[PDB]
């Protein structure tokens, strides 16, 4: 089951974009998904900075909202979903086969 | 050609007399509209 | 867009429609403002009698 | 009967605090706010409830639109103020308001219709056996604990200012301006757009608030801060965003209450809060001006920005003529003041006299609130 | 220079100007049909998406380069601002007030130390709510410091709430069967619930005289289902409230709700309130005036934008249980 | 409400006339002036209110009374043009001591009756021919 | 006679325009697009000088990837822009930007270093003599004419309505509401992906954008155009493809600008366009309301879709009071004519005055934008 | 009437929105003859109300409210002055006079100036100061219809009489005497 973690309250609006455009990827697909706030809950939005590889953060502050897991698989960032975009291996970026 | 050129003179002479036909409307109204506060102003002051 | 001279011609023809629309909507409400003023005269004249 | 215990009611435009009579603290303060679904989907928590009331709202901003029942002091939507009352009845207090009597507050100049609405929605929805309207201000005065001053009272919906001279109040100098705390909100919001920061929906509304509640602060002097602001950031301040960025407001933390002192920047021809003061005074007699201006006493919660009392003391003082004395009587727990003489009034004997019982509204109707109260 | 200005247009664009001026766009036409088609060419095959992507790429391939006139370096090309530096204030006093008191605030940790800061009044070094717990009592409370970064309120974690249980058919059909003991039907926050299965409820409710309360709030309702119930409420004697908040209502739906009020004198309860759209003033001026005609009908749910509906409104439902206290009082005695 | 009925008749009818007959005459006699003294160059003014209001007008009649030269008028059919025309008249006025309370180039342009002849009537008065 | 006047830059979202000050017309129309090499570096590093731009970026369309510069009208990449801005003065006006002055463009309510960014890059890099920042909507309120009504201008990225009352701003009622065509383009792209046409990538982006803008229009009546869709497919258009596959669009046409009128398609909590233009008319003064009833002016390439002025007409006179009337001024050249408002604005006499040479720059910095603009 | 119009919810504060009201109190106040009486008639039906239309389209109604701003004029105590009204002032000033010219006076008061203009103002002042008279005399009102503009008209007479161009305070007079003079010409 695919995770999207989105921040419903943000003071940016590119943010707020960039969660809409991967929420319309997954709804026009026919691709079920799970629809976590980190505001709305603290523990969810502590475990999703843990979750994450350190090899590739946001050198200052906190991670950006927008984030992709399959399970407990972790897919990537917003940056990698639309790398995928362009080069049409989404599919295999959200590991879901075919 | 020719043609576009009696068109170009027509839609001039139209909305021309248009704008023309409707300045003559409003302003020989406008004289009406005048003589009509005169005449309405003195019988006015007959009955104060 | 295309060129100037478009748009000049273009903006002459609305210049045209657009001040001959306005002649005409303030000679309906000059019309409206007379039979007005003539129904004082009537009013003022029977008084008068 | 000294069981039988009064309920003390403050309606706030932004909170209400409720409380049993003879207590020095309200029990029970949380926002009105009712939160009703979104349209861009069904909710995740909640089935067969139609709304959210109260912290609960609060909470699940993500998935709610919040709405005010209380606008510029006035009731636009009666049934949200029912739903808000039950809440408060029934889940804070835990007590049934069939056997208590209750006490309100109202602004001073309000619609006629307020007061019965509201005495008519108690005794019907409620069968409370007695209740009373009280004015704000003179709960105020109540709590101070002197009988003669001019209160400048400053919610979350409007302002007020009322002098009282030995218990007799001037009605013809009563000033109301309509200047509180939600358009401070959408002036901080307004201004905190160019930093680069955006702020839309309700729950932008609410974290706006919450960052004006903490940041924003007086200046004493408008220029002379502006000057140092612009010269160093050493009046910079970082607060964290729920997301999990960082934002710095920086230098509009002054700006955002210099509207309170400047209404041009709303847009508004109105006057400032001391002109506002100031002008109160002179509507009233030569010869009580002289306690007026050294009793002035602040109140509600938009005046807790730090540095509001020296600077309302200079401006003043520069209106002023030279000779007088004036002093601004600003208390630490101001904040709940309406609530506490509140608390007050339900405790004293001659005001068991002043209640409406239940016969008098059965024979009377809803217009014995303009008999009964003032 | 009129006719100049013509000759130095194009003759076909003057013929296509002739043309449009006969047109004049296609304001008779309706909305879909003004536009023109593209191509005349038939549809055809299930919209292969390789080839389309193989073309464009070859596309891409065989194109002629544009080689423009001057080449971009990232050259700068004028002045540097080179901003103004101030001598700004060296200054240096020691205060040295008391051996004893040096050594006392010397050693001070930061978060006892903003307790004395907001003492003596850096109100602007710390935050408000800091800085009055500084001075709520004679002792350190502050455990924060004025350097650190402010935080925001969590409030409270709300459970979650059970998911409607409530089914669709098995509620129709007991509706229809005139069930003696179902007055309660609640439909509220249910997914996809068809339109012709709300209207076939709309009809069940019309013969139904034991089921008082109604609600479909949350469930993407329009103006059929509206229609179908200001048909209802005037059949029906027994329903006493009816929610339909947080719908996609239009104001001619609305309307047709509030139409059906003086008809019917059973209904006490109406709410209407969060709908997708404003209903607009006028919408609102027949509501009232025509809600002040019905005088069974307590509470009414709805935020009015204007001020004058408002008062009206407000007004005619305290007649409204004026009449039932002066009822109740005239049984009494 | 007879008296107040009264009130408003006398208010409809004596005032509006008086003031209407003056300015009929006014403008009858201001119109021979402006002619007169436009009529060196190869101009005419056959409408007051009409005439003044492009702008052209004011600015040639205040070449030829000043005797003494004036900036270019900008070109262009638009309102802005116009508001541009009527205010360097304005300025120009401004200039050479004359003054002039409620006068906005937008209240030529727009052609209030009492602002054109009020503006005449100063030109008349306060203006040198020199 | 000063150098044949200034330069009209118009800088959109999605596309650019360029000219000389006194023409009707734009000299240079091309899209703000940056495109680059995708991810290989075949064919002798094919792609070379990897920077296209313009009309050369979209004819390579397979093999390159598009990116936007400007996004919700503020600048992510400053060297994208002064790719752009050399572009347009070197590769297409072929004039020298050393002896003419340069005008530009801005959404109303932007982050305030956008502004001294682009007079940075104005004196520093094309050393410009002088350079003014304006607004669309009243560059757009210049192109209609008239000096009194409300200006609704809709790009790519923004939407912003203001009034003005007799040439003055009323900065209080000032909107801004962020959807723009381009989350028409991504709500096209959810539409038809349900059909079973599944569009992705950059060139995508083009062909969708192109079928919007040449088959969509604004229905009258929603559910009567559902009601018409599913009965019969006289509503159905054909579209052909660039390399010939033809595809019908059907029921999308119409729904893709609905989500201007009813934003719950989007996802978005936020109110219709409709609702903003009067709500902005509300927050007037009581007096000048009904002029700007009367003076409603669209502008931008979004309101090209046909039938858009009557339907927001009558969703209008929907909320407005019935007594006075509500006309919509929809001229068919209005993609343009916030240029054209600056080859008006930089052709009046007095706006000499105005311009911000290098001499007081070098005395002020970057700064003096805020003082010398708005 | 601002402060009593805020009493039915409808807001005005502004500078522009008091000649809102200024319109609104000359089209639909008058004075009524007895007060309690009706009081009384528009608590109990609501006949007396009139509907007025504000510049952007809105709807106002006015009702009770017509006649308690006029009242006012009579009872200074609604606006928190202590003074007495119109009419307690016109019986002072006569009494302060001489014995023998109160019959004159009392026959011969006339009302003036735009605020008199509200319809019923003569017979209530009429009515008020036959009360406070002894009854042996009789008391007339003279009210003009065009008495809004008595005060110019008067002057229009003053002008032109022919002992008034000896009362001219002329430019060589103030310019010997300064601006003090107009004391020793004008009363
Ligand atoms: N610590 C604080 N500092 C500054 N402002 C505050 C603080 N706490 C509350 N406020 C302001 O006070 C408002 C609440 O005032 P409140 O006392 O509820 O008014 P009311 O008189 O209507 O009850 C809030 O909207 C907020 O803007
Ligand atoms: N003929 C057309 N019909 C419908 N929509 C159009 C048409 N032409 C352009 N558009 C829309 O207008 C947008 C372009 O707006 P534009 O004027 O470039 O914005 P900006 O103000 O940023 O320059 C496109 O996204 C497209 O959807």
């Amino acid at each position: 089951v695919i995770r999207v973690f989105i921040a419903s309250s943000s003071g940016f609006v590119a943010i707020k974009k960039k969660q809409q455009d991967v929420v319309r990827f997954l709804e026009a697909n026919k691709i079920e998904f799970e629809e976590v706030d980190i505001t709305m809950s603290e523990e969810q939005r502590q475990w999703m900075y843990k979750n994450i590889p350190p090899e590739k953060k946001p050198a200052q502050g906190n991670p950006l909202p927008p984030q992709i897991f399959n399970g407990d698989r972790y897919c990537g960032d917003y940056d990698s979903f639309f790398e995928s975009k362009e080069s049409n291996t989404v599919f295999s970026f959200l590991g879901l086969k075919s | 050609g020719i043609t576009t050129i009696e068109a170009v003179k027509r839609k001039i002479q139209v909305l021309q007399q248009q704008a023309d036909d409707a300045e003559e409307r409003a302003e020989r109204l406008q004289r009406e509209v005048e003589g009509e506060r005169r005449a309405r102003e003195q019988a006015e002051a007959e009955v104060a | 867009a295309g060129s100037s001279s478009l748009e000049a011609v273009r903006r002459k023809i609305r210049s045209l429609q657009e001040q001959a629309d306005a002649a005409e909507e303030r000679a309906g409400t000059l019309q409206r403002e007379l039979d007005y003023e003539r129904k004082l005269r009537e009013t003022a004249e029977a008084d008068v009698a | 009967d000294d069981d039988i215990a009064a309920l003390v009611v403050d309606n706030g435009s932004g909170m209400c605090k409720a409380g049993f009579a003879g207590d020095d603290a309200p029990r029970a303060v949380f926002p009105s706010i009712v939160g009703r679904p979104r349209h861009q989907g069904v909710m995740v928590g909640m089935g067969q409830k139609d709304s959210y009331v109260g912290d609960e709202a609060q909470s699940k901003r993500g998935i709610l639109t919040l709405k005010y029942p209380i606008e510029h002091g006035i009731v636009t939507n009666w049934d949200d103020m029912e739903k808000i009352w039950h809440h408060t009845f029934y889940n804070e207090l835990r007590v049934a308001p069939e056997e208590h009597p209750v006490l309100l507050t109202e602004a001073p100049l309000n619609p006629k219709a307020n007061r019965e609405k509201m005495t008519q929605i108690m005794f019907e929805t409620f069968n409370t056996p007695a209740m009373y309207v009280a004015i704000q201000a003179v709960l105020s005065l109540y709590a101070s604990g002197r009988t003669t001053g001019i209160v400048m009272d400053s919610g979350d919906g409007v302002t007020h200012t009322v002098p009282i001279y030995e218990g007799y109040a001037l009605p013809h100098a009563i000033l109301r301006l309509d200047l509180a705390g939600r358009d401070l909100t959408d002036y901080l919001m307004k201004i905190l757009t160019e930093r680069g920061y955006s702020f839309t929906t309700t729950a932008e509304r609410e974290i706006v608030r919450d960052i004006k509640e903490k940041l924003c602060y007086v200046a004493l002097d408008f220029e002379q801060e502006m000057a140092t602001a612009a010269s160093s950031s050493s009046l910079e301040k970082s607060y964290e965003l729920p997301d999990g960025q960082v934002i710095t407001i920086g230098n509009e933390r002054f700006r955002c209450p210099e509207a309170l002192f400047q209404p041009s920047f709303l847009g508004m021809e109105s006057c400032g809060i001391h002109e506002t003061t100031f002008n109160s005074i002179m509507k009233c007699d030569v010869d009580i001006r002289k306690d007026l201006y050294a009793n002035t006493v602040l109140s509600g919660g938009t005046t807790m920005y730090p540095g509001i009392a020296d600077r309302m003391q200079k401006e003043i003082t520069a209106l002023a003529p030279s000779t007088m004395k004036i002093k601004i009587i600003a208390p630490p727990e101001r904040k709940y003041s309406v609530w506490i003489g509140g608390s007050i009034l339900a405790s004293l004997s001659t005001f068991q006299q002043m209640w409406i019982s239940k016969q008098e509204y059965d024979e009377s109707g809803p217009s014995i609130v303009h008999r009964k109260c003032f | 220079d009129e006719d100049e200005i013509l000759g130095a247009l194009t003759e076909e664009e003057l013929r296509t100007l002739e043309n449009e001026l006969d047109e004049l766009d296609n304001a008779l036409l309706p909305a879909g049909l003004r536009q023109k088609d593209q191509t005349t060419k038939a549809p055809t095959g299930p919209f292969k998406r390789e080839e389309l992507l193989d073309h464009l790429e070859k596309q891409a391939k065989e194109f002629k380069d544009r080689e423009d006139l001057v080449p971009y370096t990232g050259e700068k090309r004028g002045k540097v601002w080179v901003p103004k530096q101030k001598p700004m204030d060296p200054v240096l006093e020691t205060v040295t007030l008391e051996p004893e008191l040096e050594e006392a605030l010397a050693n001070a940790s930061d978060a006892e130390l903003c307790d004395i800061a907001a003492i003596l009044g850096m109100h602007t070094l710390m935050s408000n709510q800091q800085y009055y717990q500084a001075l709520g009592s004679s002792s350190i409370v502050n455990k924060e410091g004025l350097n650190s970064v402010i935080k925001p309120t969590q409030y409270k974690p709300v459970p979650d709430e059970e998911p409607n249980a409530t089914d669709v058919e098995e509620t129709l059909e007991r509706i229809k069967n005139n069930d003696p003991k179902l007055e309660e039907v609640n439909l509220n926050n249910i997914r996809n619930i068809p339109i012709p299965t709300l209207k076939a409820y709309a009809e069940a409710l019309k013969e139904n005289s034991y089921v008082k309360k109604f609600s479909i709030v949350g469930t993407r309702s329009n103006d059929p289902v509206a229609f179908a119930l200001a048909e209802m409420l005037k059949v029906n004697k027994v329903l006493k409230t009816l929610n339909v908040e947080s719908n996609f209502i239009s104001g001619a739906g609305i309307l047709r709700l509030v139409e059906a009020l003086p008809y019917n004198t059973s209904l006490v309860e109406l709410k209407i309130d969060n709908q997708s759209q404003p209903l607009g003033n006028k919408v609102e001026m027949e509501i009232v005036s025509m809600l002040e005609k019905n005088a069974t009908l307590l509470k009414f749910g709805y935020h009015f934008t204007q001020q004058g509906p408002r008062l009206r409104a407000s007004n005619a439902m305290m007649n409204n249980n004026d009449l039932v206290r002066k009822r109740r009082l005239a049984d009494l005695t | 409400d007879n008296d107040n009925s009264s009130a408003r008749l006398f208010e409809r009818s004596r005032i509006k006339a008086l003031a209407d007959e003056r300015e009929v005459v006014q403008k009858k006699t201001f119109t021979k002036w402006v002619n007169s003294h436009l009529a060196r160059v190869s101009c005419r003014i056959t409408d007051l209110y009409k005439d003044l209001r492009d702008g052209r007008m004011l600015i040639k009649l205040l070449e030829v009374l000043s005797g003494e030269m004036l900036p270019k008028p900008t070109k262009g059919k638009m309102r802005i043009h116009c508001l541009e025309n009527v205010d360097k008249a304005l300025q120009f006025l401004k200039e050479q001591r004359v003054h002039l309370e409620n006068m906005g180039s937008h209240d030529i342009v727009d052609g209030n009756h009492r602002l054109v002849l009020g503006l005449i009537w100063t030109i008349i008065l306060r203006f040198q021919i020199q």
